[PDB]
């Protein structure tokens, strides 16, 4: 996509909130303690506590993002992640066919006609003695 | 919800109101709605509210216009006071 | 018709036409409100 | 068979209250439906403006073929459509 | 990869937007009762009926509009006194001629 | 003869037999410069078909002065006896349909 | 360095010195107004000179309005404590924030130079043509102005929308009250600049649109588009200063947050489509009459909650606490005049009311009320609050309760009596008047001349 | 309002919800930088804004206040005779407008003006009916209401048959009396 | 955004290009073109000058032709 959005089209820095899918749990996953067991009583607070590197998920999280960085290939998206980034590319030359090819022949119809009868083929034909071409548009009359 | 306090909505109605996001959206597209209608529908609609003939009369003014009426204040109320502009000089 | 010396004239003065007086009773129609406000708001500006 | 179709009195719109008809300066009533006349016309104006075009078209023939009754038949209808609405409040 | 608009926003509410558009200006139209016929022309019943006079050959092609007036400002003053109808006509004869 | 006879036969006869009275076609608006066009361009049409001297077209004036301000309409007939006032030129000799 | 500093503490301190030393010109102009209507007859401007009233009060609402209350309450208090109520250091734009106040300067000595050298005439500040593009040079300089100042305007405004990029703490209510200011200039001010330029474009450029078919009513439903947004966009500031000072100092948490900032967003929502009920005695239809007085009647709705949230802030509050320091009691006194400038607002927004109180005395007391005291009242109460930050001395306004009365008592001389006269009736924008108006014209006017001898204690 | 991040949050199906408020709102965040973080934060943001019962009191007024913006504008495109879009009448003079006129009269008569104008003796103390009789026919006669506006105006009688002056100062009375000196005609 | 497969079931490969033999026909390919990139981007593109061009070429009939047929005068 074009426009930069810190959240997900982050090409900026390329930070993730996540790892990848590839890495089994084990290796790495989302930073996500909300389902730890309580704490035993008996267990002494150690560390801060606070939310940050100590944990071992936001760690991994911070490494990963500086140290993918650097990769031997490329990793290829599908196709449909490649259609979505030049969808705006792909259409306007779609339309740009389409002024070629359709506007373009009823265009140069219409003003040879209008060159004979004095009005585009899709007007009414005035009876008021007035002379031109009168209106283009004529459902908005 | 109109003219009602949310705090009773909440309470009276929590299933309703589960989903606060969705609530909050509910209570604009209401009120859009009531505005849009009372333009095209209460304002717009041409010819109509001519009907002087069928004006409402409440219970309570044929309360006090039968009180009025069963004394003589109805027929003295009624009655033109003045009819002329000036008053004979003696 | 004319302004005269030290008048309040609160709301207007010497209406001329229904519309004129319209004027007038519409002002004192909400006078009183703003009273209303204005007392009910002061009142309170305390610690 | 019958003269009319029933209906609820909600569904009849039936004068709450009765209004006298306007007295004349020589002092005979006036019709009330004479008076509401010019009221209807403006409610139909539409129509009477399409009456209207043709009234000039069929003036503009050499021939003297042309009618607009079509056209008069239709305002005729809005305007007594308009009529029928508030008459009756005027009549005993 | 998060998207924050309808995914076909661009036409939905372009093409959209006209669709409702359209409709209401028909439902209108209705509520009012106003003529939807079009007429592309001036409506003067005096000037139709000197074209329709035209048309049937009665009045002379070409001529104009103020030679058939009753008053003429100045400027149709001026151009009274070089107005050749006659003239004007043999000339697109003889353009006829040539061309065929 | 009837009691709706104004609004028959034209919308124009509404003010012609009351000049003091709102237009019903320009009632709705407060602001009545169109409604002096209107007024204005209907005596030029008279004085085409029926000429200067007829009484229609010298009523058909004073029903303009009824909503047209003096400054205004000097400055208009200045135009109109020239030739170059927009709404007095012939429909043959228009431009509005040329060109687009 | 002078000029070249960056700091936004700097630049917010001299958008402060600057408004002052502007407001002393305004206050002149405002002074030579009050002393022309002692009584009818000329007593400081001649009968053959009447030119330079009219240029007088043009540049008195010109410079109060762009020059001083604007970079008061919108470019020296936000520059100097935004930065701070955001957890970040300085502003986003540093280069942009120098610019912003040098272009002001400039601005204003385009304008006093225009006085001095130009023929002095008058349009009203509000500018209406065709009168404005028929008159003299002055009136090109002072487009050239409006638009340079508009220019420091959207920059500024640019600035503080890019503090919730950067904001590292909680959005607090006086920076909300920035941020949407900041959004009704970026909203407003390009309409604005569009119809400045077909102004600048009959002046100069020999169009057409002010002239026999051309509507001049154009003009003033583009002007007013931005012109009501505009008095919206000098308040709001102020009532974000407010919120500050009453929490502060009655050591009470800010009551219904959401409900304050939601009323501000309500505001701007609303104060952007009501703008022509400034245009009622135009001839507009009658269904777009209804509309705009029916909407404009709902910004009190807003308004009205924060007033009560306001008052609830001061109830209760300890009894030990000394109330008489000056800030505590120029906030207090908003609440009292705010009420009485938009109760009469509320009362020339109905538009039958309206058609006999327009252009009269009654809409000068109404918008005077409101800026002439609250704002520049909130304006005084901001910087007293701030006086140990910023660090000024060298005054005597700290404690002083003679200034605080005799402000409010003086003040209230000069304006009350223009409510009344706009009833008698006296038009606005006016020198010479009938006889009989004098009394209360000759009591607001010893009002005037009363308070500029207070100014003088302070020092 | 959980304070569990366990605790899901329910979300109902459809374009404005919890769910999709969710997906949009870390988008232009820098402060939602993993999971935990971005859940508290979300969740913060909600019970700030969408548990606080008064602010739902300005959702409604914004709706109100938009939903009579956006009728008003549509109301004067479609129906208002002076707002031109299409150009078929624009392109002759103003006698030949006939279509454009169509618009006039109904546009003229809206039902509000119909109901609300024979109140306008809640204002009007001397002849409140002046301008109620006019024989052309654009809009009906108006006939004065019975009872007073309701609200605030106290200084009249609830009905009209309790004023004893009312009748008094009717426009036929006054006609009565100026004609009766060859005054006036009205 | 909702995941969801890719829809393209052509020819993933035609070949190496020898002289443009063994290839599909013209036509055929320049279907499996617009199914590689998408047909989305050719609606899109295509749909405002349609539009266009069918409400003013209809007018040929609804507004040229049939107004002739019927004018009750
Ligand atoms: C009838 C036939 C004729 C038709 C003629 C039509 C004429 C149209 C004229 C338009 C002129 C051109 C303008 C756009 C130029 C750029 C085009 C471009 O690059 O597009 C492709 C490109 C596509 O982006 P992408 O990321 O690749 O998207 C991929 C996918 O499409 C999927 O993307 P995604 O969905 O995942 O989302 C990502 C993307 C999605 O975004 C886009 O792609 C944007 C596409 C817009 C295209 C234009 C369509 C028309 C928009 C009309 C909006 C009307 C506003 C309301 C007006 C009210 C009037 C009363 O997000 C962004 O890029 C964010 C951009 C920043 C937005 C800032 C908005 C600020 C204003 C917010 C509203 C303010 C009012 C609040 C009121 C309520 C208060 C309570 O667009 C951009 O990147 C452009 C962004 C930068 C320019 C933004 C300009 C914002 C202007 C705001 C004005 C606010 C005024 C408020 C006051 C008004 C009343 C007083
Ligand atoms: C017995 C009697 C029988 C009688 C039988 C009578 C038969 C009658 C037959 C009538 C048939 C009626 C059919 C109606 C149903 C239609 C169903 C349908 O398909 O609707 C949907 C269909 C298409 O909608 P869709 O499904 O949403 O589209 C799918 C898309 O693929 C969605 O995918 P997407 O969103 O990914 O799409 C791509 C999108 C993806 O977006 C992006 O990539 C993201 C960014 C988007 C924002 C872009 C921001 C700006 C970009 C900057 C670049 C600009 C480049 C160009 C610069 C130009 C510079 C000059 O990007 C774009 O599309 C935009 C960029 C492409 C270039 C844009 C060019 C400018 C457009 C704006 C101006 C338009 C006006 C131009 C006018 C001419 C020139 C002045 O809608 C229409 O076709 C409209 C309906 C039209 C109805 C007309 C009815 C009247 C005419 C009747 C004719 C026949 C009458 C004959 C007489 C009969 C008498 C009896
Ligand atoms: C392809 C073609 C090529 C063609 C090639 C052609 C080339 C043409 C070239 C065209 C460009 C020429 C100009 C280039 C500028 C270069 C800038 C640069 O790099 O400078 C480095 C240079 C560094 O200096 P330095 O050599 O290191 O020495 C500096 C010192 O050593 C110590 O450093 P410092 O920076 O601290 O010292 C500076 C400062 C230090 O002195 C002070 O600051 C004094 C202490 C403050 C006292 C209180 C002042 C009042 C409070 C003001 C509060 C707001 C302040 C806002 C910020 C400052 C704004 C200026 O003193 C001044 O500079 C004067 C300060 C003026 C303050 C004005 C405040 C408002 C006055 C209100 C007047 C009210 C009466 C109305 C009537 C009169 C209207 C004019 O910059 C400066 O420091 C000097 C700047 C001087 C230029 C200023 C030009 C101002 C023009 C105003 C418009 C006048 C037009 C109308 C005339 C009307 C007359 C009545
Ligand atoms: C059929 C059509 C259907 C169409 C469907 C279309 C669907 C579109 C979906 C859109 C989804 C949006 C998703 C993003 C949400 C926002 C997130 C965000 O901004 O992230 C922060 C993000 C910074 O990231 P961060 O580090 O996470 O920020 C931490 C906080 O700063 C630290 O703060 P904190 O943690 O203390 O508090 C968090 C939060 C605290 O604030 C909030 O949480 C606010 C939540 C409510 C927002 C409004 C949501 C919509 C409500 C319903 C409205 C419906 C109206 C319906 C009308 C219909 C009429 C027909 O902070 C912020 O949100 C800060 C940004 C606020 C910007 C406000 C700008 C003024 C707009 C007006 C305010 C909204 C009024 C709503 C109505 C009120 C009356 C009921 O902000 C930025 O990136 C700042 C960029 C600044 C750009 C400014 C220039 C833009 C161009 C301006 C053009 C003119 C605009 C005219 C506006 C007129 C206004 C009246
Ligand atoms: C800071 C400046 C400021 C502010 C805040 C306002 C606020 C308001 N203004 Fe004002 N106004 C001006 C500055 C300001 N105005 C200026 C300078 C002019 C003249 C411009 C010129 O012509 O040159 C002007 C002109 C002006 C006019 C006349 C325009 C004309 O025809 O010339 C009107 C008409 O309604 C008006 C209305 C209002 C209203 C309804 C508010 C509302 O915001 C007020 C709402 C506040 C309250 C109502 C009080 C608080 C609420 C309560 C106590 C409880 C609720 C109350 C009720 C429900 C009544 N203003
Ligand atoms: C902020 C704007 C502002 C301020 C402060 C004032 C202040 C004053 N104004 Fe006003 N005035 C306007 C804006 C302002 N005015 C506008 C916009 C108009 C309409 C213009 C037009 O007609 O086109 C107007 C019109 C106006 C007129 C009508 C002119 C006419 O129509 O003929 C009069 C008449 O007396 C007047 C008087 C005063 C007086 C006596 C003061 C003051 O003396 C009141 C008491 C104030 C003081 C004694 C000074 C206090 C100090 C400051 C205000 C500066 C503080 C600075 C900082 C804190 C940095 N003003
Ligand atoms: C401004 C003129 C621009 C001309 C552009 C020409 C291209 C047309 C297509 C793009 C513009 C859309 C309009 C299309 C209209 C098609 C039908 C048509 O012709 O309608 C005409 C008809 C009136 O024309 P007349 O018959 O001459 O007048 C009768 C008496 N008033 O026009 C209309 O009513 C439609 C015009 C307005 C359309 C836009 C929508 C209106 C409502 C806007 C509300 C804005 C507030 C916020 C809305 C929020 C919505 C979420
Ligand atoms: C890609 C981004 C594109 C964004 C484009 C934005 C376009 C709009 C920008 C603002 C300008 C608005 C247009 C100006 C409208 C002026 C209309 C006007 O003045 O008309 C009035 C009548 O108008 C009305 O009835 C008033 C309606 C109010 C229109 C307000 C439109 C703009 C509102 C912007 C507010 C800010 C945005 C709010 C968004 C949503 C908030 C929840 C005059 O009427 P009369 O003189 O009597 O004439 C009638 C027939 N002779
Ligand atoms: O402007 O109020
Ligand atoms: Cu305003
Ligand atoms: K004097």
């Amino acid at each position: 996509k074009h426009f930069f959005t810190d959240g997900a089209n982050d090409y900026v820095t390329g930070w993730e909130n996540t790892p990848p899918l590839k890495f089994p749990a084990s290796v790495m996953k989302p930073c996500d303690y909300s389902m730890t067991k309580p704490i035993p009583k008996h267990w002494k607070l150690r560390g801060s506590g606070i939310h940050g590197p100590e944990n071992t998920d936001l760690m991994k999280l911070v490494l990963w993002n500086r140290l993918k960085q650097k990769r031997p290939q490329r990793e290829v998206p599908n196709i449909n992640y490649l259609k979505d980034s030049i969808r705006l590319e792909l259409s306007v030359n779609w339309w740009l066919m389409s002024c070629i090819f359709l506007w373009g022949p009823w265009l140069h119809w219409g003003q040879e006609y209008q060159k004979v009868h004095e009005q585009p083929p899709w007007a009414m034909k005035r009876i008021d003695g007035l002379r031109g071409e009168g209106y283009f548009t004529w459902f908005l009359e | 919800s109109i003219f009602t306090p949310m705090d009773w909505m909440f309470y009276y109605f929590p299933n309703y109101s589960r989903d606060k996001v969705a609530l909050m959206a509910r209570q604009i597209k209401i009120h859009f709605a009531i505005g849009f209608a009372l333009v095209f529908l209460v304002y717009h609609p041409p010819y109509k509210g001519a009907d002087y003939g069928n004006f409402h009369k409440s219970p309570l003014y044929w309360y006090k216009y039968n009180q009025l009426e069963r004394s003589g204040q109805l027929q003295e109320n009624l009655r033109i006071k003045r009819d002329w502009f000036y008053d004979e000089d003696p | 018709d004319i302004p005269w010396p030290a008048r309040t004239d609160w709301g207007g003065h010497d209406p001329a036409t229904p519309f004129a007086e319209l004027m007038i009773n519409t002002h004192s129609m909400f006078w009183p409100v703003a009273i209303f406000i204005y007392v009910s708001a002061i009142y309170m500006v305390k610690k | 068979a019958r003269a009319y179709c029933g209906r609820f009195a909600f569904m009849l719109d039936y004068p709450k209250s009765y209004h006298p008809p306007r007295k004349n300066e020589d002092g005979d009533y006036v019709d009330p439906r004479t008076d509401m006349l010019p009221k209807c016309a403006a409610e139909c104006s539409e129509w009477l403006t399409e009456y209207n075009a043709c009234v000039q078209r069929i003036k503009m023939r050499t021939d003297g073929r042309g009618n607009c009754q079509g056209q008069y038949e239709e305002f005729a209808m809005c305007q007594d459509h308009c009529i029928a609405h508030e008459l009756f409040h005027y009549l005993k | 990869g998060r998207r924050l608009l309808h995914g076909n926003y661009f036409t939905r509410y372009l093409f959209g937007s006209l669709a409702v558009i359209w409709i209401a200006e028909y439902a209108a139209a209705c509520q009012y009762g106003i003529p939807r016929h079009r007429n592309p022309n001036w409506m003067w019943s005096w000037w139709l009926e000197k074209q329709n006079q035209i048309k049937n050959g009665e009045i002379p092609a070409n001529t104009p509009g103020y030679a058939m007036v009753k008053w003429n400002n100045e400027a149709e003053q001026r151009w009274l006194k070089t107005l050749n109808v006659e003239a004007m006509n043999e000339e697109f004869a003889r353009r006829r001629e040539a061309y065929y | 003869e009837s009691a709706d006879a104004l609004f028959v036969g034209t919308l124009d006869r509404l003010t012609a037999e009351h000049p003091h009275t709102d237009d019903p076609r320009f009632a709705f608006q407060s602001n009545q410069w169109n409604n002096c066009e209107l007024r204005f361009t209907q005596f030029c049409r008279c004085t085409r078909e029926l000429g200067e001297d007829d009484p229609r077209c010298k009523y058909q004036y004073y029903r303009a002065q009824t909503v047209c301000h003096e400054f205004l309409l000097e400055d208009w007939m200045e135009h109109r006896h020239r030739g170059t006032c927009d709404l007095d030129i012939m429909p043959d000799r228009q431009v509005i349909h040329m060109r687009g | 360095f002078y000029i070249l500093v960056n700091n936004n503490k700097r630049i917010g301190i001299y958008y402060i010195k600057l408004s002052i030393i502007i407001g002393i010109l305004g206050i002149v102009l405002s002074y030579i107004i009050r002393v022309e209507l002692y009584n009818s007859g000329n007593r400081i401007i001649k009968y053959d000179n009447v030119n330079y009233y009219n240029m007088v009060i043009t540049l008195h609402g010109l410079l109060m309005i762009f020059y001083i209350i604007m970079p008061g309450l919108y470019g020296g208090i936000p520059l100097y404590i935004l930065p701070i109520l955001s957890v970040i250091t300085d502003i986003v734009l540093p280069r942009i924030n120098n610019i912003s106040i040098i272009i002001v300067l400039i601005s204003y000595i385009v304008v006093i130079n225009s006085i001095v050298i130009e023929y002095n005439i008058g349009t009203g500040w509000t500018l209406y043509p065709p009168l404005s593009i028929i008159g003299t040079v002055i009136v090109n300089m002072i487009l050239y102005g409006l638009i340079i100042i508009g220019i420091s305007s959207i920059i500024s405004a640019i600035n503080f929308m890019n503090i919730l990029i950067v904001i590292d703490g909680i959005i607090y209510v006086y920076i909300w009250s920035i941020i949407i200011t900041s959004v009704l200039l970026i909203i407003s001010l390009p309409i604005l600049n569009g119809i400045l330029l077909m102004i600048l474009s009959d002046i100069y450029f020999n169009s057409i649109y002010f002239i026999l078919n051309g509507d001049v009513v154009l003009y003033q439903h583009l002007f007013w588009y931005f012109g009501h947004p505009e008095v919206y966009i000098l308040i709001l500031p102020a009532f974000g200063i407010i919120s500050i000072i009453l929490s502060v100092l009655n050591n009470k948490i800010i009551f219904g947050m959401k409900s304050m900032i939601l009323a501000i967003i309500m505001i701007s929502i609303l104060g952007s489509i009501v703008w022509a009920h400034h245009i009622y005695t135009v001839g507009l239809e009658l269904d777009t009459k209804i509309y705009f007085n029916n909407l404009t009647l709902i910004i009190s709705i807003p308004t009205g909650n924060k007033i009560y949230n306001w008052i609830i802030l001061y109830i209760g509050s300890y009894n030990i606490l000394y109330n008489g320091y000056q800030s505590l009691i120029f906030s207090i006194m908003f609440i009292i005049i705010f009420i009485i400038g938009g109760i009469t607002g509320i009362i020339i927004s109905i538009d039958i009311i309206d058609i006999g109180l327009h252009d009269t005395y009654y809409i000068v007391s109404h918008f005077h009320y409101i800026l002439s005291i609250g704002a520049v009242i909130s304006l005084l109460a901001g910087i007293l609050l701030l006086k140990d930050i910023i660090g000024y001395y060298n005054v005597i306004i700290k404690i002083n309760k003679y200034f605080g009365l005799l402000l409010f008592i003086n003040i209230n001389i000069i304006f009350t009596p223009q409510f009344i006269i706009g009833f008698n009736v006296m038009p606005r924008r006016i020198l010479e008047y009938s006889d009989n108006i004098i009394v209360w014209n000759l009591i607001s006017s010893i009002g005037s001349i009363s308070t500029i001898l207070i100014l003088l204690s302070i020092f | 309002p959980p304070t569990r991040l366990s605790t899901p949050l329910y979300s109902e199906g459809g374009a404005f919800t919890v769910n999709w408020w969710r997906n949009r709102y870390g988008l232009y965040s820098r402060r939602q930088t993993d999971p935990m973080l971005a859940e508290f934060l979300f969740r913060q943001q909600v019970k700030e804004w969408f548990y606080d019962v008064p602010s739902y009191n300005y959702a409604a007024l914004v709706g109100l206040a938009l939903g009579i913006l956006v009728a008003v504008i549509w109301r004067h495109f479609l129906f208002n005779p002076d707002v031109y879009v299409r150009r078929q009448e624009l392109r002759k003079m103003w006698p030949d407008r006939h279509r454009q006129f169509a618009y006039a009269v109904p546009y003229l008569n809206p039902q509000l003006k119909n109901l609300l104008l024979p109140y306008k003796n809640s204002f009007i103390d001397n002849e409140p009916d002046y301008a109620d009789y006019n024989p052309v026919g654009l809009r009906p006669q108006r006939v004065m209401a019975i009872r007073r506006i309701p609200g605030f105006f106290w200084a009249i009688p609830q009905y009209f048959f309790e004023d004893p002056l009312y009748t008094s100062c009717s426009t036929k009375n006054m006609q009565t009396i100026y004609k009766k000196l060859g005054y006036s005609e009205l | 955004h909702i995941p969801h497969p890719v829809k393209y079931v052509g020819p993933r490969r035609y070949g190496r290009y020898v002289y443009g033999m063994n290839r599909p026909p013209v036509l055929r390919q320049v279907k499996d073109w617009i199914d590689w990139t998408g047909w989305n981007s050719v609606f899109g593109g295509f749909s405002f000058q349609v539009a266009f061009g069918l409400m003013i070429v209809s007018g040929v009939y609804l507004n040229n032709y049939r107004a002739t047929h019927t004018l009750y005068y």
